[PDB]
């Protein structure tokens, strides 16, 4: 079939119509961003000549292509490591929690950590763990950190986002009770503070009711982890297909070395050892080529994962679409093999209502314009209220400000401002 | 079939035909004994890299040895995740990750010897959160920064003819 | 070694050229790295051989060295486009992208040049000194719920006061620092205190 772009939508656009929302939902949508590979390392000698003298020293022959490739695979592992710290140790100290979980009836324990396990990890941790999955030369060189201290890190980051917002990045944490921490996140997305505290047990459960979708969803499915599995298959190809290249023949009568120096002599046992060596020497090449772009293509993700944990976790950005589909409010880093998972919390406006509207009114013949909202009128009165959350309130001086007169504005109306 | 390797009792449950099995990569990993009918799996002889961590040489010339993915048996030692570690002290103290080993363990040269330790991550500073308890800066500092970035490269140019047939 | 990420650039450029020139020390399988000496030694039906081994060789390290210097172009190309960023938003601007502009609340930048690169100076206002205070995110005066317009509530153990979240500049609590929604039934931690109406 055709494939659909989406659902068809008309927007009642009117000179004289808004819609503002009555209410509102909190979001919880999960990013997951690679950050790092498998420090793998080959050692080129052993995995062409793999226990020849006569292999080796016409290998010496073709120069340094050998520590060349060599070197490209220990830069690559040293940047994996690099990108991890980069992205993980964005924080001097490690901040913890206090045993008193008193955050307003918001509920971390899903993505705190779980003390009484071996390791210090959340239960969304060990999912995101469990929904994802030598001889010749080829080792495989363990990372710098530890998935136990990369925990340990995002404790620290997740600590230090519930107990002091963004104050921990800046510089000295600062504590401050959630509530009013979110009450800056909010007036921060131009909605007002009283929103929050009036509706806080129905933003507390909206969360907690998030995060147990976002269990069930990785509990369920493990396809959401994609852009992790894939990268570790590829490699795994890049490496069997390695491998496999050395039971080709490449125009050589056998694919294998000794049994070669034990049928002929070496005027001719020569010719067919550089017919291998040409052969695998080109197949380690375009395994490094490969991996050094793939390794560019992973330092760019997790590049992109350190500036999320900085704009989005040590603080709230006002940038769109990189943090969540909403307005963002904040969010929470969960480790992951080889990558990161941010949790972003937006504020996503979910009742709307039609309201007509105006840019101002006349009072005296003078024009009022609102100082932080719009003017809205249901039918009969007008009011002014904020433009992502309706609260109407009386229109006074204190709420507008004056501007000339009502014979410039296009689409001014008529109403009393109230002066207290 | 000649090759290099250790011979070992293996368990395999090979037919009474099959000679001798081979590994993913079409390498030989058991055999059959020719004058015995026994079975005799084949593990290439211990082998891993080995690495040297030193600091500079303008202050010692005192280092210790990696090798890697090994035990400490085929070979003052530190058995880690990474392999065997040789020369250099185990120290229960954790400080910051001065030469990169792996799994944690970094090594640095302190008074001399070579010490190898599970590095830190950072000062831990639990945070006195109270919600009704707010910390608020009666100050402040005006720090500068100084970052670093590349940007161009020298603009080099060859000519293929004259490097190869000059 | 705090300009460590320009000079290392340097290095391996200047390796992926020494290793290139050494390559032309090496025979290939030919009989004799210098082209000069086959030609001098052997006729053409045997020279072409040697020199196709020699061509071979040649070629693919090329290729191999044009291949790194791709490779490592797109690094410094991104790296590049990063630091015109940094200019745009951060010299020229204030940004509010945290830890894009040093650790720190970013006041602003001075750039400085540099041997293949470009150093920042980022101003950043970092909070040193820090006051422990009780506080509260609403009062009540007369059944109605008091908020911050622009600020904090917080209390010194007697007297309340309302002031900026980032600096500690009390100020009396008035009706011309506060707004008010609702009533005190609904708010969670408030508290009672006394607002002054100028
Ligand atoms: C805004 O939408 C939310 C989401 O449905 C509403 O929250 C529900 O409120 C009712 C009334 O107490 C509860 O029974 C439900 O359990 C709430 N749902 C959740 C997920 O918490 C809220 O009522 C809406 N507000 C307005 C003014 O329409
Ligand atoms: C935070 O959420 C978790 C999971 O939704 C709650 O854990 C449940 O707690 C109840 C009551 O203690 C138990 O009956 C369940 O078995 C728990 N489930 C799990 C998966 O642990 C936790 O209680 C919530 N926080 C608070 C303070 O209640
Ligand atoms: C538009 O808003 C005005 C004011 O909020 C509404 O007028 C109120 O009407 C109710 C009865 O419907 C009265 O009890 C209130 O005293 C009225 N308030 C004022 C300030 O006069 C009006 O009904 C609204 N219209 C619609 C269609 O919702
Ligand atoms: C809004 O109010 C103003 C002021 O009362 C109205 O201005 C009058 O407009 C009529 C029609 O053009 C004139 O005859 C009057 O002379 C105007 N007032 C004055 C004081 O001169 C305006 O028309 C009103 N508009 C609406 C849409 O209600
Ligand atoms: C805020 O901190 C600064 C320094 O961080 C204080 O400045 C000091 O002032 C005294 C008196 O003039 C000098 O002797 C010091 O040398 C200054 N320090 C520095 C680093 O220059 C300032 O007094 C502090 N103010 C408050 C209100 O705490
Ligand atoms: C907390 O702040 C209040 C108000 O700033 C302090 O009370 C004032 O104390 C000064 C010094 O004795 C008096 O001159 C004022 O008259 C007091 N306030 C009023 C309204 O008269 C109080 O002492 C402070 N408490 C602490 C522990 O610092
Ligand atoms: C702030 O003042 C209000 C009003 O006096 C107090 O609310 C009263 O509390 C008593 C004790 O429970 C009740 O009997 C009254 O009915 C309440 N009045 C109202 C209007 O709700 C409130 O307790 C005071 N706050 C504190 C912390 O003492
Ligand atoms: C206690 C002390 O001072 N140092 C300890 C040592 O006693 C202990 O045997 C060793 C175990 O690895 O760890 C270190
Ligand atoms: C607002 O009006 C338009 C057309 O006037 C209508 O299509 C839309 O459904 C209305 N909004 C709501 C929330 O009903
Ligand atoms: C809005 O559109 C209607 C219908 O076209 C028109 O009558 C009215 O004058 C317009 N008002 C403004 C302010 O454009
Ligand atoms: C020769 O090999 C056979 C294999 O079955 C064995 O039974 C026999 O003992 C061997 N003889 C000698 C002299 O080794
Ligand atoms: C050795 O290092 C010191 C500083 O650590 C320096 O002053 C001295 O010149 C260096 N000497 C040599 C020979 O490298
Ligand atoms: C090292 O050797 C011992 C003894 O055979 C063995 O028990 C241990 O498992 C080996 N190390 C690892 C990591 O397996
Ligand atoms: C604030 O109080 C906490 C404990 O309530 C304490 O840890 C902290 O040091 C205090 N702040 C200052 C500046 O003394
Ligand atoms: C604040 O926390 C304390 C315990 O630390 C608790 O007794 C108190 O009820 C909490 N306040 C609110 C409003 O829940």
């Amino acid at each position: 079939y055709t494939m659909s772009l989406g659902a068809e939508n008309s927007v009642a656009y009117s000179n004289n119509s808004i819609a503002i929302p009555t209410n509102f939902t909190i979001s919880v949508t999960t990013e997951i961003l690679p950050v790092s590979m498998t420090k793998t390392s080959v050692d080129c000698t052993m995995y062409i000549c793999g226990d020849s003298t006569e292999c080796s020293n016409l290998l010496l022959q073709y120069g340094s292509f050998c520590t060349q490739l060599n070197r490209a695979l220990t830069g690559i592992a040293v940047e994996q490591d690099k990108n991890t710290q980069e992205v993980f140790a964005q924080v001097k100290q490690i901040y913890k929690t206090p045993p008193i979980k008193d955050f307003g009836g918001f509920n971390f324990s899903q993505i705190l950590p779980d003390p009484s396990k071996p390791s210090k990890r959340s239960f969304i941790e060990d999912l995101l763990f469990n929904k994802v999955t030598k001889f010749n030369g080829l080792t495989v060189l363990p990372p710098l950190l530890t998935d136990e201290m990369i925990a340990q890190y995002t404790s620290a980051l997740l600590a230090g986002t519930i107990t002091s917002g963004w104050t921990f990045g800046a510089g000295a944490a600062l504590q401050i009770p959630f509530a009013m921490q979110m009450a800056y996140r909010f007036n921060g997305i131009g909605v007002t503070q009283n929103v929050l505290y009036e509706n806080q047990k129905l933003i507390a459960n909206q969360f907690n009711s998030a995060i147990g979708k976002i269990q069930d969803s990785l509990s369920s499915t493990a396809s959401a982890l994609g852009k992790l599995q894939d990268v570790v298959n590829q490699n795994a190809q890049a490496l069997n297909t390695l491998v496999k290249q050395l039971s080709s023949n490449f125009g050589a009568i056998s694919s294998v070395l000794n049994d070669i120096l034990s049928r002929l002599d070496p005027p001719e046992a020569e010719v067919q050892i550089d017919r291998l060596i040409t052969g695998r020497l080109q197949s380690l090449q375009t395994y490094v080529t490969q991996q050094l772009i793939r390794a560019a293509e992973i330092r760019a993700s997790a590049n992109l994962a350190a500036t999320k944990m900085s704009e989005c976790v040590l603080g709230q950005s006002k940038r769109v679409d990189f943090c969540g589909k909403g307005y963002h409010l904040m969010s929470f880093p969960q480790s992951a093999p080889h990558g990161v998972v941010f949790l972003h919390v937006t504020y996503v406006p979910a009742q709307e209502k039609n309201f007509t509207t105006a840019p101002a009114i006349c009072h005296d013949g003078k024009a009022h314009f609102p100082r932080e909202g719009v003017f809205v009128s249901n039918g009969t009165h007008w009011f002014v209220t904020q433009r992502n959350f309706y609260e109407p309130q009386i229109i006074t001086t204190d709420n507008t400000f004056v501007s000339g007169n009502c014979d410039v504005v296009i689409g001014i109306v008529n109403n009393t401002v109230y002066d207290p | 079939l000649t090759g290099t390797g250790v011979l070992t009792e293996s368990n395999k449950k090979f037919l009474p035909f099959q000679q001798f099995g081979r590994d993913i990569a079409d390498t030989t990993d058991a055999v059959r004994d020719p004058q015995t009918l026994e079975i005799l799996d084949i593990t290439p002889c211990s082998f891993g890299g080995v690495s040297v961590i030193t600091p500079g040489t303008n202050t010692s010339n005192q280092v210790a040895v990696l090798y890697q993915d090994v035990n400490c048996t085929e070979v003052n030692v530190f058995q880690t995740r990474a392999g065997c570690l040789i020369g250099a002290e185990h120290v229960n103290n954790s400080y910051e990750c001065d030469i990169p080993i792996g799994a944690g363990i970094c090594a640095s040269y302190q008074t001399q010897s070579i010490i190898a330790y599970t590095m830190s991550l950072g000062a831990e500073n639990s945070v006195a959160y109270s919600n009704n308890s707010i910390a608020i800066p009666t100050n402040f500092t005006i720090s500068v920064t100084t970052e670093i970035l590349p940007v161009s490269m020298t603009k080099t140019s060859v000519d293929c003819t004259m490097y190869i047939c000059g």
